[PDB]
C-alpha cells in the first residue's frame, strides 16, 4: 500500500515442484518466489526451508505484514533449452526459459521495511541470505529499483472462483497443500482491486 | 567496493557449440528470442566448466576431473570435498548428498555448500540468425571390413553464423583471508579464456579479448547498464547520457580496447573524470583487481 | 613457446571450387556472411584431406588411404588405427566404434583421441561474390552407340570469381618426444599445400605462399588479431602501434610476431625501424618456417 517497488531481469524461470523429465516456468513468479526475494532484500536466516544436510528450522512466531499484487501485463514467450545434467551419473534433460518479465510488484509492511530498503544504496557489514525463494538454485537472479509510484499501469488478476498453479507457503517436507492461487487474468486498470491484496503465512 | 559488475565482448568469426539434434540429422542451432528475429546462445555450464580446466591449466588444487572413459559420461569423485578446498570448492561447487554419508562427513565442515562468490548470465550473439548452411560430409566405407562404421555413407548440413557474442559477470567482494590468492588467477583466467565449445577441430574461435567495462560499487547488486552493446561495437552512447552528468558519479567506469578510437577530445575532459586510462585489457584486470581487494 | 598462431592468405586468381547442386544446371558457390553481399569459403575437411594427401606425399606411414570403386564413396582403412600411429593417426582423426570388440581390444591404447593437435577454422573471401558466369560447355552424343552415355545434349552453366582468399589455424605444444618429427613435416606441408578443390583440370591455382604473421608466447593462446586482412594485403595499419614499444607501455612484446612477403613493400626506413625490436627479417614464407619450427620446438 505505501509503497510498490518495481524491477526488471535480462531473463528469469520459475519451475515448479516435482517436475519430473519436463521442466516447465509460469509466467509469473509466484507469491513466495517474490516474498523470499524481497525478504533477501532485507536480510534474514532461511528458517521455512528445513534442509536434510542442515538443520534450519523455521520458528512459528513470524507475521511478514505483507500484502502484495502482482501479474504479467507484457507478452513473454518461453523457449526450450536442450542440455545435460549429472543428477538423475549424468542424463539429458531440457527446460525452458523466459525472455523477460514485467514490472508491477507491490508491496505493504510496517515501517522499519523502508529502513532497509533505504539503506540498500548504501550498504555497510552487508550480511548473505541463504533462503534462495522459489528457487534453492543460483545463477538466475537480478534485481532493479524504481520507487516511481503510481505511472507505468498494468493489469492486476484477482484469484476467483492465467497461471493455474501458483505456490503458498514454501512447505518442503510435504506439498504445501495451498493450491492454486486461481488469479487467471485481471483486466486493465491503473490502480489493482482490494482483492488483489492478500495475507500470506509465510 | 564490495561488489564488481562487468560485460565482455569479443571480435566477429564464424559459430559452432550446437545442442540440439534433428530427425533428418542437420545439426541446430540454439534459437530463443520470438520477435521475429533469432539468436545463439551458449549455456553458463559449458564456459564454467572451460573456467574449471583453465584453473587447472594453472597450478591449483581440485577434487573435481573429467576423465576419457567409457561412452556413459562420468566424473571422478575422487576424495571428499571440503570448503577449505585450495582452488576449486572453496571458489564455487554445491554438494548434495542423499544418505550426508555418514553423521554429516563426522560433524565436519558444512553439509550443503553454496556456490555463491561467482555468477554469469546468457551469450546473446547480438546479430541476427540467417538460413545459410552448407552441406558437407561425406563420411566414408571401408574396403577391408576392418571394425567398419555404417554401411551407407550420406550428405547432410552444417550452418554456420558470422558472429560475435556478449556475456555479462558479477561477483563480489565477501572474504579477504585466503580468497586473493585464488580471486588473482580468477581473475588472469577470465582475462583470457578459450573454448566453451564441442567443435574445435573445424570452427576455431576464441573470445577473450575486446572492449571490457566493469564497475566496482556497493550497489548491493543494482546495474544501470542494459547489458547490451552496439551491433557494430560503438556502444558508447550510453556513456554520453551519463559521464557528461558527472546520476553515476565520477568513478563510475572504466575502458577497455574501445578507448583506442582516434577522436581524442573527450578521452581528455573524461579522463580527469574517469580512470578509464587503459588500453590493454589484460592490464585493466591487473590494477582494478588490487582496487576492489582490500589492499 | 609452447602455442603457435598463425593466419595465410593467398595471391589473386581465379576460382571454380564447384560444390553445390541445382536442378538449373549452375554449380552454385557457398556462401556464409551477411553484409549486404556474398562471399566464398572453404571447408577446413578438404584441406585436412590435402594435408592427408602430401603427408602421403612424404615418406610416412598411415592407416587411411582413399581408393576408387563402386560409386559408394569410399576409403581404406588398412591396419586398425593406434594412437601410436606414425603420421594421420597421431596427429588428427578419431578411432569412432559401434561395439568396440571386448574390453577395448584386451587393453590396447583407447578408443577416444581428444581432437586434432591443430586447430583450422573456414577460409573468407574477402572479396564480394558476382553473379558472373561462363558458357562454358556443349556436351555432345556418341556416334557408334558404344559405351554410349546419355541421349541427350544438354546446355548448362558455371560461374567462377577472381578472389584471394586468407584462413587462420592455431596449435599448442603438448608432446615433444615423438611430436617433433611430424610436426617438421606437417610444417613443411603447410608451407606448400596444394589442391582443396573439385576442379583441377580446368581452373588450376595454387594458394600456400602470401604473407605469414605466425605467433609463438607462452600465454596460453591470447589472439590480438581479427584474422583479417585489406583487400591490397596489408594489415598493419591498427597493428602499427601495436607493434612498437616492445620495452614498455605493456604492449605485445618485440620477438611476439613474424614476418612474411608484405615486408617487401616499397619503403624501408619504418622497415629498419621495427627491424630494432621484432623479427621481420625473412622474405619468403618457407626458409621462415624452417627457422621458426625449430624456434617454437625443442631444437
Amino acid at each position: 500500500v505505501t509503497r510498490y517497488l518495481r524491477l526488471k531481469a535480462p531473463f528469469a524461470a520459475f519451475r515448479p515442484f516435482q517436475s519430473g523429465s519436463f521442466r516447465s516456468t509460469t509466467p509469473v513468479p509466484s507469491f513466495s518466489a517474490v516474498y523470499g526475494l524481497l525478504l533477501n532484500l532485507a536480510g534474514i536466516e532461511q528458517r521455512q526451508e528445513v534442509e536434510g544436510k542442515v538443520t534450519l528450522i523455521k520458528p512459528k512466531a513470524e507475521l511478514p505484514k505483507l500484502a502484495i499484487a502482482i501479474g504479467q501485463v507484457k507478452p513473454s514467450s518461453t523457449s526450450l533449452i536442450n542440455q545435460q545434467l549429472h543428477n538423475y551419473w549424468i542424463a539429458p534433460v531440457r527446460r525452458e526459459v523466459l525472455v523477460n518479465l514485467d514490472l508491477i510488484i507491490g508491496l505493504q509492511s510496517p515501517v522499519e521495511f523502508w529502513q532497509k530498503l533505504d539503506q540498500g544504496l548504501k550498504g555497510e557489514t552487508v550480511i548473505n541470505r541463504y533462503g534462495l525463494p522459489f528457487a534453492g538454485d543460483n545463477n538466475f537472479l537480478f534485481d532493479e529499483i524504481y520507487p516511481i509510484e503510481k505511472p507505468d499501469l498494468a493489469s492486476w488478476y484477482c484469484p476467483l472462483e492465467g497461471a493455474c498453479r501458483l505456490t503458498l507457503w514454501i512447505d518442503r517436507e510435504n506439498n504445501t497443500q495451498t493450491t492454486i492461487k486461481v488469479f487467471s487474468p485481471s483486466d486493465f486498470r491503473l490502480e489493482p482491486p482490494a482483492k488483489a491484496w492478500q495475507q500470506l503465512p509465510g | 567496493n564490495l561488489n564488481l559488475f562487468a560485460t565482455i565482448l569479443t571480435y566477429p568469426a564464424p559459430a559452432s557449440n550446437y545442442r540440439g539434434e534433428s530427425e533428418e540429422n542437420r545439426s541446430v542451432i540454439q534459437k530463443i528470442l520470438k520477435d521475429g528475429q533469432k539468436y545463439a546462445i551458449i549455456s553458463p555450464e559449458s564456459m564454467r566448466n572451460a573456467l574449471r580446466e583453465m584453473l587447472i591449466e594453472l597450478g591449483q588444487p581440485n577434487n573435481r576431473t573429467r576423465l576419457h572413459s567409457e561412452d556413459q559420461l562420468a566424473v571422478e569423485f575422487k576424495e571428499y570435498p571440503n570448503p577449505d578446498k585450495f582452488a576449486d570448492d572453496f571458489l564455487f561447487g554445491y554438494m548434495v548428498a542423499q544418505t550426508n554419508d555418514a553423521k554429516e562427513m563426522k560433524k565436519l565442515n558444512r553439509p550443503a555448500k553454496r556456490d555463491s562468490i561467482f555468477r554469469c548470465n546468457m551469450a546473446v550473439a547480438v546479430n541476427p540468425y540467417k538460413y545459410d548452411t552448407v552441406f558437407y560430409q561425406s563420411p566414408l566405407n571401408a574396403g577391408d571390413s576392418a571394425w567398419k562404421n555404417s554401411t551407407s555413407s550420406a550428405l547432410l548440413h552444417r550452418e554456420v553464423t558470422h558472429t560475435a557474442f556478449q556475456y555479462p559477470f558479477a561477483l563480489a567482494g565477501k572474504d579477504c583471508a585466503a580468497k586473493p590468492e585464488w580471486v588473482k588467477a580468477l581473475l588472469q583466467a577470465i582475462a583470457e579464456l578459450n573454448g566453451v565449445a564441442g567443435g574445435h577441430a573445424r570452427a576455431y574461435y576464441e573470445f577473450a579479448p575486446r572492449s571490457v567495462v566493469a564497475r566496482l560499487t556497493p550497489k548491493l547488486v543494482a546495474g544501470y547498464q542494459t547489458y547490451g552493446f552496439d551491433a557494430e561495437g560503438n556502444w558508447l552512447e550510453l556513456s554520453r547520457l551519463t559521464a557528461t552528468d558527472s546520476l553515476p558519479a565520477n568513478e563510475f567506469w572504466l575502458g577497455g580496447e574501445l578507448v583506442r578510437k582516434m577522436d581524442q577530445e573527450q578521452k581528455a575532459q573524461l579522463e580527469a573524470m574517469g580512470a578509464h586510462l587503459y588500453a590493454n585489457p589484460e592490464k585493466l584486470f591487473a590494477d582494478l583487481a588490487d582496487s576492489f581487494l582490500g589492499v
